[PDB]
Protein backbone atom coordinates (compact mmCIF):
# COMPACT_ATOMS: atom_id res chain seq x y z
CA UNK A 1 0.00 0.00 0.00
CA UNK A 2 3.39 2.47 -0.23
CA UNK A 3 3.17 3.99 -3.45
CA UNK A 4 5.25 6.46 -2.56
CA UNK A 5 7.92 7.39 -5.12
CA UNK A 6 10.73 8.09 -2.48
CA UNK A 7 10.03 4.87 -1.45
CA UNK A 8 11.53 3.06 -4.42
CA UNK A 9 15.41 2.97 -4.42
CA UNK A 10 15.25 2.92 -8.65
CA UNK A 11 14.33 6.55 -8.36
CA UNK A 12 16.99 8.68 -8.01
CA UNK A 13 15.82 12.23 -8.31
CA UNK A 14 18.24 15.05 -9.32
CA UNK A 15 20.80 13.22 -11.74
CA UNK A 16 21.46 13.73 -15.25
CA UNK A 17 21.48 11.75 -18.14
CA UNK A 18 25.22 11.35 -17.44
CA UNK A 19 24.97 10.02 -14.13
CA UNK A 20 22.50 7.32 -15.42
CA UNK A 21 24.57 6.51 -18.57
CA UNK A 22 27.31 6.18 -15.66
CA UNK A 23 25.22 3.51 -14.05
CA UNK A 24 23.74 1.92 -17.31
CA UNK A 25 27.68 1.38 -18.18
CA UNK A 26 28.34 -1.90 -19.07
CA UNK A 27 24.64 -3.86 -17.53
CA UNK A 28 22.93 -6.56 -18.88
CA UNK A 29 19.60 -5.65 -20.74
CA UNK A 30 16.85 -5.33 -18.18
CA UNK A 31 18.57 -2.53 -15.89
CA UNK A 32 16.46 0.00 -15.61
CA UNK A 33 15.97 2.98 -13.37
CA UNK A 34 13.79 6.63 -12.98
CA UNK A 35 15.07 10.02 -12.51
CA UNK A 36 13.36 13.62 -13.01
CA UNK A 37 12.84 14.71 -16.19
CA UNK A 38 15.14 16.97 -17.27
CA UNK A 39 12.75 20.05 -18.37
CA UNK A 40 11.11 19.68 -14.23
CA UNK A 41 7.79 19.84 -15.81
CA UNK A 42 4.44 18.45 -14.64
CA UNK A 43 5.45 16.22 -12.27
CA UNK A 44 6.90 13.95 -14.73
CA UNK A 45 9.97 11.60 -14.73
CA UNK A 46 12.09 9.60 -17.24
CA UNK A 47 12.45 6.06 -17.35
CA UNK A 48 15.97 4.80 -18.97
CA UNK A 49 16.55 0.90 -19.32
CA UNK A 50 18.66 -1.06 -20.77
CA UNK A 51 17.86 -3.06 -24.04
CA UNK A 52 20.93 -3.90 -26.79
CA UNK A 53 23.41 -2.87 -24.63
CA UNK A 54 22.29 0.66 -24.89
CA UNK A 55 20.57 3.05 -22.85
CA UNK A 56 16.39 3.47 -24.28
CA UNK A 57 14.61 6.95 -22.71
CA UNK A 58 11.24 6.62 -22.06
CA UNK A 59 9.25 9.26 -20.59
CA UNK A 60 6.67 8.80 -17.86
CA UNK A 61 3.71 11.35 -18.38
CA UNK A 62 1.94 12.65 -15.23
CA UNK A 63 -1.33 14.37 -16.01
CA UNK A 64 -4.42 14.71 -14.23
CA UNK A 65 -3.26 12.20 -11.61
CA UNK A 66 -2.11 9.86 -13.70
CA UNK A 67 0.94 8.20 -15.13
CA UNK A 68 1.72 6.17 -18.32
CA UNK A 69 4.08 6.05 -21.20
CA UNK A 70 1.61 6.91 -24.11
CA UNK A 71 -1.93 8.24 -24.01
CA UNK A 72 -4.07 6.99 -22.55
CA UNK A 73 -3.03 7.20 -18.96
CA UNK A 74 -4.08 4.37 -17.33
CA UNK A 75 -1.66 4.03 -13.45
CA UNK A 76 -2.36 5.98 -10.52
CA UNK A 77 1.29 6.12 -9.26
CA UNK A 78 4.95 5.80 -10.91
CA UNK A 79 5.65 2.99 -8.60
CA UNK A 80 2.44 0.34 -9.89
CA UNK A 81 3.40 1.52 -13.28
CA UNK A 82 7.49 0.67 -12.88
CA UNK A 83 6.21 -2.45 -10.79
CA UNK A 84 3.70 -3.36 -13.78
CA UNK A 85 6.65 -3.49 -15.89
CA UNK A 86 8.70 -5.88 -13.70
CA UNK A 87 6.40 -8.62 -15.00
CA UNK A 88 5.48 -7.40 -18.31
CA UNK A 89 7.68 -6.69 -21.54
CA UNK A 90 7.35 -3.10 -23.05
CA UNK A 91 6.86 -4.33 -26.40
CA UNK A 92 3.56 -2.86 -27.22
CA UNK A 93 4.79 0.67 -27.04
CA UNK A 94 7.17 -0.25 -29.78
CA UNK A 95 8.62 -3.29 -31.20
CA UNK A 96 12.25 -2.72 -30.17
CA UNK A 97 11.58 -2.59 -26.51
CA UNK A 98 11.00 -6.90 -25.82
CA UNK A 99 12.28 -6.34 -22.32
CA UNK A 100 11.22 -6.20 -18.47
CA UNK A 101 11.80 -3.98 -15.89
CA UNK A 102 13.91 -6.28 -14.54
CA UNK A 103 17.39 -5.18 -12.48
CA UNK A 104 16.97 -1.90 -10.93
CA UNK A 105 20.08 0.50 -10.23
CA UNK A 106 19.71 0.85 -6.49
CA UNK A 107 20.44 4.74 -4.69
CA UNK B 1 14.76 13.74 -29.76
CA UNK B 2 16.81 10.55 -28.23
CA UNK B 3 13.38 9.17 -26.76
CA UNK B 4 11.71 6.24 -27.53
CA UNK B 5 8.87 6.94 -29.93
CA UNK B 6 5.82 4.62 -27.45
CA UNK B 7 2.90 3.93 -29.57
CA UNK B 8 -0.48 5.21 -27.92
Amino acid sequence: SNMSLQNAEWYWGDISREEVNEKLRDTADGTFLVRDASTKMHGDYTLTLRKGGNNKLIKIFHRDGKYGFSDPLTFSSVVELINHYRNESLAQYNPKLDVKLLYPVSK
Amino acid sequence: SDYMNMTP
